[PDB]
C-alpha cells in the first residue's frame, strides 16, 4: 500500500481552492471572481491545459517554511487554451494566496509560459490582481520582475501581449502591463499605482484615495496608461474575447481574414 | 591616460550616513579619460545624468542618478531623457556605463496623473533592449522597481558591480519591517535585524546578482578591462519588424 | 635609531592632521605600537590609517572631539597607553589636562605644569625674562587699568605706542596707536573685547618695534639639568601676524650674536627649569638688537627646517627625554650643515587679505617626493575634505640644500610640480614671496607683504619674455590637442584622410589684448612666431598627464593645465600662477566681431526644493549678507536632506518658508538680484 496517490489528489484539492474557502469568499464579498472563474470565462469551454500545477514558493525566511504558508501553484495558474479555436496562452494571478504578490516561482511559471508562447508564436493574455513583490521572499522578487520584464521587451513586435487589471496592482507589478501592447481596466475594482496613498500622504502631504490615485477613471481618462474599462469581470472577458477575435495570432501571420457579408 | 589609473579620491566620497548627498559628475570625471565630459540635457530632468566620455579612447555613453536633486528619484522627465540617450547608444554601437544610486521613483499625485508608468516603462524598455555592452556600478542605493530599471543583471547585463556602500532591497527598511511584522509590538529588534542583515551588498552577492564587490579606487581599472572583453559581443534576438514602445 | 634601550610601549597621539603622522612615523620608526584619536569625521584620515589603533573620541566640532578631555581620559582608560603625546595646539598648552593625566598614572611628553604657568601669561613672563637676566622690550611693569594712566606712560616709554592683550594667541587683541587721543580710545576699545577674546581683561601698552625680524630659538632641555640651542630660525614673512615662509639659518645674524641669543635662551629655559622641547621668540631690530617675546612651552610648527640643517630627530628627543634618559649631544654637536627654507600650502584664497580660509574636497593631490632635496609633512591624501571645524593646513613643504640660492630653487621646482585640485591654494603668493629680489637679497621684516604688495596680491607680473614664453606654450598645446584630435583608429570602409594644414594662424587673448600667433608643427617641436618673435618649444605632448614639462628656448619649463573648452577658453598655471587665455584661429577671430556682446540678468531668485516633501530646517535669516554657493534652507526628502544653496550672488532678500511646508514638486525660495 503506497500513500503517493492520495498525495496527488490532496495536492490537487488544494490547489483548485487557493487560499482556502474563507478567502474565496472574502473575493467574492467584493466583486471579484477567482482566477480560475476567470481563465474558465476567457477561454473555450474544455480546451485548458495547465502547467506547473503543483509548483511551490522556495522561501524559507520569516518564518514561511512552515506547512501553513506553503500553497501549491504559489498564487498564480498558468497555462495554455483555445479561444476560438485559436492558441493562446494565458496567466492569471490568485490574491487569495499571499495577495497574489510574485515570488521566485510566480515568476518561474509566467516566464515558462511566456518562453513557450513565443517559441511556437501565439499571444498572451495577463490577468493582473497582485499586491506586488513578496516583501519576505527578498532580491529574487526583484529579480523576478526583472525577468518577467526582460520576456516582455524581447517578444515586443514577434507576438502580441494583452493585459487585463482584474483587482488592486501595486509597485513593481505595473510595469509589464506597460511593456505589454495593450491594457484593459475594470471598473471600482481595479487599481494601478507605483505608490500606495499611504505612502504619498507620507511624503506629498496630499490626501488621496485609492480610487481618485489608481482608478479605472483615472487611468482611462487623464492618464493614458489604460486603453479601456469594462464594467465588470464577466464584460470584461467577453469583450476581451471579442478584441482576440481580431489580432494575428503572430507577427509571421498576416491580418485575419473572416467570413464577410 | 593609462587605463590601470587608480582614482583613490572615490573611496570616501559616499557619506557614511544615507541623509546627505554627493555629486555623481565628482565619480564621471574621476572614472573617465582625462576628466572630460559631454553632458547631454545638463540643465532639464538634472537629477539624472546623460553624457558622452571616453574609455581608453573608447566613445562611451554614461547614464547616472544623482543624488543632489530628487534625491536621485527617477520621474517622468528623467525617465525620458535616459530612455532616448540609451536608445541612441545602442543604436549606434557605443558601449554603455551606468551608475546606479536610486531609491525608487518620485511619488505624488501629480506623477500619476502624469502618467509616469509609461514613462518608466519607457526608461526599462531602453535598458532591456540594448544589444551593447553595459557596465553597471551600484554606489549607495538600489530599491524596489527603480533598481530593475537600472540595468540590473537580469535585463541581459555584462558585469555589474557594487561598491562596499552599496545596498540593494525590495524596499526600505521602514515598509518592509512594518509589513513583514504586522502584530509583533517589536519593532526596535526587528528593524535592526533588517538593516544588519538585508541593508548591505551580501543578500545580491550571494545569489550572483553582481559580478564583485569591488574597492572604489579601482572602479576605472575595471571598467576598462571589461571594456576591451565585451567589445566583440554578439547576441542574437527573434526577429521583427520593429518593437513596440511604451511611448 | 637603536631599539635596544628601553622606551615607552604605547602613546596616545591626542592631536589631529601632519603633526599625528609625524609623531605616528617617528614611532613607527622607533619601534614603538601607536593609538591615534580621532573624531568621526575624521575617520579616515591618513594619521587614523598609519596608526597602529584608532578611537572615536567625540563628534565633528573641536571643542566636543579634541577639547573634549574626559573624551581623552577614557580613551587612554582603554587604550592603557603608556605616554600622550599633544603635538601643538590643542591640549597641549593645558595645565589641568597634564595635571589630571599625570595624576593616575599618565606620563607627559612636554614641559611641566609649573614652566607652563609661569611661562602662560605674559605679566610673569616678563617679570621672570627681566629676572632672568636676558633683554626685555621696553615697558610699563604691571597692567594699566585707565586711558589716563596708559597716556601718562606713553610719554616717557617712546611717541609710538603699542597694545597687546594678555595671555591668548593667533595675533587677537593687538594693535598699534600713535596719539594721545589713539592711545585712550584704543586702550578703551582693547578693553571692550578684552572679555569677549579671552576674558583676562589684562592689556599691555609698551613701545612698538619698528621694522622687526622675527627670530626663534629652538630649545631643547631634560629633567637632569641640560639645555641646548639649536642654533636659530627666521619666521618674518607673516600675514595676519601668521607665519608662512620661514628659513632655518638666518643670513642677518652672525655667529657671535647667534651665540648670544642661544646662551641667552638657554640661561631662560634653566631659570624656567624646562625639560623638553621649546622655543624662544625675539624681535631684532635692524642693529642686531633682539629683545625677548615669549616662548613656546611645546613643540614648534616650523620645527622640520631646524632638523634639516643639525640632523637631529626632535620627536625622538622629546620622547627620549620624557622617559628619563639624559641628551646624548653636547653644544660641540649642534652645528648648521647647509640651509634650509620651508613654506605652508594652505587652502585659503590668496587673492582676498593674502587669504581667507577655503573649502572643498580634493579630486587630485600629488606631492613633488621625487625632486631632490623635498620633504612634505601633511595628514591630506586624495578625497579629503576641507571642513570649517579644523586649521585650513594642507602642507608643509621643505628644501634643503649647500647654500640659499640652492635651497630656493629647490624650492621653486617643488612648488611647480605640486598638484592640488579641488580646492584653492596659496602656492601662487608662496612662489612670489620665494623669488622676490627683496627676499632673495635678505632685506625682510613682518612688515613684508603689507608693503610689498599695499594693494593685495594682484598675481604674477609677467615681463615680455616670460608671456612670449607663455604664449608660446599656449599656442603649442592648442594645436597639439588639435593634432591629437585626428588621430582614429583604421576603418577600412571610410579611410580617413588627415587635413594637410601646415600652419596654424592663432588668435589668442590674454588679459586685455590680442596677439596674432603662427605656430608650426615638426614632430616633437613646434615653432612658434608671437608677434614677429621666434620661439622653438619640444616636449612629450602627453595631454592627459597634470604635469607638463617643456622646453621653450632652451629653458625648462613645468606647467599646468587645469581648464580646456572647445570654445578657447583655457586655464593654465604658469611659474605658479593661473593664467585664463583665449585662443581662436584667425577666421574664427575675424567672425568672432560680428558677435554681440550679451549682458547678463544675474537675477537667479526662483531655484526650487527639488522633492514635492517638506522643509526639515531653515539654515539663514533674511538678510544676513549670504551671496550664493551656501545652505539656505535644507530641505527633507524619502531619504536625503537637500543641501539647497542660494542662487545669485548678493544679499538675501528673505526667506519665507519654514520647517515642514508641504510642497508640490517645488518651492519657491531665496532671492536675490
Ligand atoms: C516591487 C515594489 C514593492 O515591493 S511594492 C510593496 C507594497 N505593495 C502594497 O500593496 C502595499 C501593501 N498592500 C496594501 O496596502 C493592500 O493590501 C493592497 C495590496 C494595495 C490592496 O488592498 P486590499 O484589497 O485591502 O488588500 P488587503 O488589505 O486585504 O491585504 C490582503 C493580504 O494581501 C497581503 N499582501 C499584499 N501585497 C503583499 C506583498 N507585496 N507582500 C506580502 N503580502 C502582501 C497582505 O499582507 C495582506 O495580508 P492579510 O491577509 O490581510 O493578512
Ligand atoms: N612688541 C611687538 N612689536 C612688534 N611686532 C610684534 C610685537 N609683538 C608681536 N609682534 C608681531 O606679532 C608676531 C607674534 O605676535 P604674538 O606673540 O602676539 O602672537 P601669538 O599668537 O601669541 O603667537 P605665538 O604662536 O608665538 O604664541 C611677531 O612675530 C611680530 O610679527
Ligand atoms: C525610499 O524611497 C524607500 C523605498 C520606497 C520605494 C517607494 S515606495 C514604492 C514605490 N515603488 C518604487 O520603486 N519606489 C517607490
Ligand atoms: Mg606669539
Amino acid at each position: 500500500a503506497t500513500s503517493v496517490n492520495e498525495r496527488i489528489e490532496n495536492k490537487r484539492r488544494t490547489a483548485l481552492l487557493g487560499g482556502g474557502q474563507r478567502r474565496i469568499d472574502a473575493q467574492h464579498k467584493r466583486g471579484k471572481l477567482t482566477a480560475r472563474e476567470r481563465i474558465s470565462l476567457l477561454l473555450d469551454p474544455g480546451s485548458f491545459v495547465e502547467s506547473d500545477m503543483f509548483v511551490e514558493h522556495r522561501c524559507a525566511d520569516f518564518g514561511m517554511a512552515a506547512d501553513k504558508n506553503k500553497f501549491p501553484g504559489d498564487s498564480v495558474v498558468t497555462g495554455r487554451g483555445r479561444i476560438n479555436g485559436r492558441l493562446v496562452y494565458v496567466f492569471s494571478q490568485d490574491f487569495t494566496v499571499f495577495g497574489g504578490s510574485l515570488s521566485g516561482a510566480h515568476a518561474q511559471k509566467i516566464c515558462k509560459i511566456m518562453d513557450q508562447a513565443i517559441t511556437v508564436g501565439a499571444p498572451v493574455i495577463g490577468l493582473n490582481d497582485s499586491g506586488g513583490a513578496r516583501i519576505q521572499e527578498g532580491v529574487e522578487s526583484l529579480a523576478g520582475y526583472a525577468d518577467i520584464f526582460l520576456r516582455n521587451v524581447t517578444a515586443s513586435g514577434v507576438i502580441p501581449q494583452i493585459s487585463l487589471i482584474m483587482g488592486p496592482c501595486a509597485g513593481g507589478a505595473v510595469y509589464s502591463p506597460a511593456l505589454t501592447d495593450f491594457t484593459f481596466m475594470v471598473k471600482d475594482t481595479s487599481y494601478l499605482f507605483i505608490t500606495g496613498p499611504d505612502v504619498v500622504k507620507s511624503v506629498t502631504n496630499e490626501d488621496v484615495t485609492q480610487e481618485e490615485l489608481g482608478g479605472a477613471k483615472t487611468h482611462t481618462t487623464m492618464s493614458g496608461v489604460a486603453h479601456r474599462a469594462f464594467e465588470n469581470d464577466v464584460d470584461a472577458l467577453c469583450n476581451l474575447r471579442d478584441f482576440f477575435n481580431y489580432l494575428p495570432l503572430s507577427s509571421q501571420d498576416p491580418a485575419p481574414v473572416r467570413e464577410c457579408h | 591616460d593609462p587605463s590601470d589609473r587608480l582614482v583613490p579620491e572615490l573611496d570616501t566620497i559616499v557619506p557614511l550616513e544615507s541623509t546627505k548627498a554627493y555629486n555623481m559628475v565628482d565619480i564621471i570625471h574621476s572614472v573617465v579619460d582625462e576628466r572630460e565630459f559631454f553632458e547631454i540635457m545638463p540643465n532639464y530632468a538634472k537629477n539624472i545624468i546623460v553624457g558622452f566620455a571616453r574609455m581608453n579612447g573608447r566613445t562611451v555613453g554614461i547614464v547616472g542618478n544623482q543624488p543632489k536633486v530628487a534625491s536621485g528619484c527617477l520621474d517622468i522627465n528623467s525617465s525620458v531623457k535616459g530612455a532616448r540617450f540609451v536608445r541612441f547608444c545602442d543604436a549606434f554601437n557605443i558601449p554603455l556605463i551606468t551608475f546606479v544610486d536610486v531609491p525608487g521613483f518620485l511619488p505624488g499625485t501629480a506623477q500619476e496623473y502624469g502618467g509616469i508608468i509609461r514613462h518608466g516603462a519607457k526608461l526599462l524598455y531602453a535598458f532591456a533592449e540594448a544589444t551593447v555592452p553595459k557596465v553597471t556600478v551600484i554606489t549607495r542605493k538600489a530599491y524596489g522597481g527603480a533598481y530593475d530599471v537600472m540595468s540590473s543583471k537580469h535585463l541581459c547585463g555584462d558585469t555589474n558591480y557594487a561598491w562596499p556602500t552599496a545596498e540593494i532591497a525590495v524596499m526600505g527598511a521602514k515598509g518592509a519591517v512594518e509589513i513583514i511584522f504586522k502584530g509583533h509590538e517589536n519593532v526596535e529588534a526587528a528593524q535592526a535585524e533588517y538593516i544588519e542583515k538585508f541593508a548591505n551588498p551580501f543578500p545580491a552577492a550571494v545569489r550572483g546578482f553582481v559580478d564583485d564587490i569591488i574597492q572604489p579606487s579601482s572602479t576605472r581599472a575595471r571598467i576598462c578591462c571589461d571594456l576591451d572583453v565585451l567589445a566583440s559581443k554578439k547576441v542574437q534576438r527573434p526577429w521583427r519588424k520593429h518593437a513596440n514602445i511604451p511611448l | 635609531y637603536d631599539p635596544n634601550e628601553k622606551t615607552f610601549d604605547k602613546i596616545l597621539v591626542a592631536n589631529r592632521g601632519e603633526i599625528a603622522c609625524r609623531v605616528i612615523r617617528t614611532c613607527k620608526k622607533m619601534g614603538i605600537k601607536t593609538v591615534a584619536i580621532h573624531s568621526d569625521v575624521d575617520a579616515s584620515s591618513v594619521h587614523v590609517k598609519m596608526a597602529d589603533e584608532a578611537v572615536c573620541v567625540g563628534p565633528a566640532p573641536t571643542s566636543k572631539s579634541y577639547l573634549n578631555m574626559d573624551a581623552i581620559m577614557e580613551a587612554i582608560k582603554k587604550t592603557r597607553a603608556q605616554a600622550v603625546h599633544p603635538g601643538y595646539g590643542f591640549l597641549s598648552e593645558n595645565k589641568e589636562f597634564a595635571r589630571c593625566l599625570a595624576a593616575e598614572d599618565v606620563v607627559f611628553i612636554g614641559p611641566d605644569t609649573h614652566a607652563i604657568q609661569a611661562m602662560g601669561d605674559k605679566i610673569e613672563s616678563k617679570l621672570l625674562a627681566k629676572k632672568a637676566e636676558v633683554n626685555t622690550i621696553p615697558g610699563f611693569d604691571g597692567v594699566v587699568k585707565d586711558a589716563e594712566e596708559a597716556v601718562r606712560i606713553a610719554r616717557e616709554i617712546g611717541y609710538p605706542v603699542m597694545i597687546k592683550a594678555s595671555a591668548g594667541g593667533g595675533g587677537k587683541g593687538m594693535r598699534i596707536a600713535w596719539d594721545d587721543e589713539e592711545t585712550r580710545d584704543g586702550f578703551r576699545l582693547s578693553s571692550q573685547e578684552a572679555a569677549s577674546s579671552f576674558g583676562d581683561d589684562r592689556l599691555l601698552i609698551e613701545k612698538f618695534i619698528d621694522n622687526p625680524r622675527h627670530i626663534e630659538i629652538q630649545v631643547l632641555g631634560d629633567k637632569h639639568g641640560n639645555a641646548l640651542w639649536l642654533n636659530e630660525r627666521e619666521c618674518s614673512i607673516q600675514r595676519r601676524n601668521q607665519k608662512v615662509v620661514e628659513e632655518a639659518p638666518s643670513i642677518f645674524l652672525d655667529a657671535e650674536t647667534r651665540r648670544a641669543m642661544g646662551e641667552q635662551a638657554v640661561a631662560l629655559a634653566r631659570a624656567v627649569k624646562y625639560s623638553s622641547a621649546g622655543t624662544v621668540e625675539f624681535l631684532v631690530d635692524s642693529k642686531k638688537n633682539f629683545y625677548f617675546l615669549e616662548m613656546n612651552t611645546r613643540l614648534q610648527v616650523e620645527h622640520p627646517v631646524t632638523e634639516c640643517i643639525t640632523g637631529l630627530d626632535l620627536v625622538q628627543e622629546m620622547i627620549r627625554v620624557a622617559k628619563g634618559y639624559p641628551l646624548r649631544h653636547k653644544q660641540a654637536d649642534i652645528r648648521i650643515n647647509g640651509w634650509a627654507v620651508e613654506c605652508r600650502v594652505y587652502a585659503e584664497d590668496p587673492y582676498k587679505s593674502f587669504g581667507l580660509p577655503s573649502i572643498g574636497r580634493l579630486s587630485q593631490y600629488q606631492e613633488p617626493l621625487h625632486l631632490p632635496g623635498v620633504r612634505v609633512d601633511s595628514g591630506i591624501q586624495p578625497g579629503s575634505d576641507i571642513s570649517i571645524y579644523y586649521d585650513p593646513m594642507i602642507s608643509k613643504l621643505i628644501t634643503y640644500g649647500s647654500d640659499r640660492t640652492e635651497a630656493l630653487k629647490r624650492m621653486a621646482d617643488a612648488l611647480d610640480n605640486y598638484v592640488i585640485r579641488g580646492v584653492t591654494h596659496n602656492i601662487a603668493l608662496l612662489r612670489e614671496v620665494i623669488i622676490n629680489s627683496r627676499f632673495v637679497k635678505g632685506d625682510i621684516s613682518t612688515k613684508f607683504l603689507s608693503d610689498v604688495y599695499p594693494d593685495g596680491f594682484k598675481g604674477h607680473m609677467l615681463t615680455k619674455s616670460e608671456k612670449n614664453q607663455l604664449l608660446a606654450i599656449a599656442s603649442s598645446l592648442f594645436v597639439a590637442f588639435q593634432l591629437r584630435a585626428q588621430h582614429f583608429q583604421e576603418n577600412s570602409r571610410m579611410p580617413v584622410i588627415k587635413p594637410d594644414i601646415a600652419n596654424w594662424e592663432l588668435s589668442v587673448k590674454l588679459h586685455d589684448k590680442v596677439h596674432t600667433v603662427v605656430a608650426s608643427n615638426n614632430g616633437s617641436v613646434f615653432s612658434v612666431e608671437v608677434d614677429g618673435s621666434k620661439l622653438n618649444v619640444t616636449s612629450t605632448w602627453n595631454l592627459a598627464s597634470p604635469l607638463l614639462s617643456v622646453s621653450v628656448d632652451g629653458t625648462q619649463r613645468t606647467v599646468q593645465c587645469l581648464s580646456r573648452e572647445a570654445g578657447g577658453n583655457m586655464s593654465i598655471q604658469f611659474l605658479g600662477t593661473v593664467y585664463k587665455v583665449n585662443i581662436l584661429t584667425r577666421l574664427a577671430a575675424e567672425l568672432n566681431k560680428f558677435m554681440l556682446e550679451k549682458v547678463t540678468e544675474d537675477t537667479s531668485s526662483v531655484l526650487r526644493s527639488p522633492m514635492p516633501g517638506v522643509v526639515v530646517a531653515v539654515s539663514v535669516k533674511p538678510g544676513d549678507a549670504v551671496a550664493e554657493g551656501q545652505e539656505i534652507c535644507v530641505i527633507e526628502a524619502m531619504k536625503m536632506q537637500n543641501s539647497m544653496t542660494a542662487g545669485k550672488t548678493g544679499t538675501v532678500k528673505s526667506v519665507h518658508c519654514q520647517a515642514g511646508d508641504t510642497v508640490g514638486e517645488g518651492d519657491l525660495l531665496v532671492e536675490l538680484e
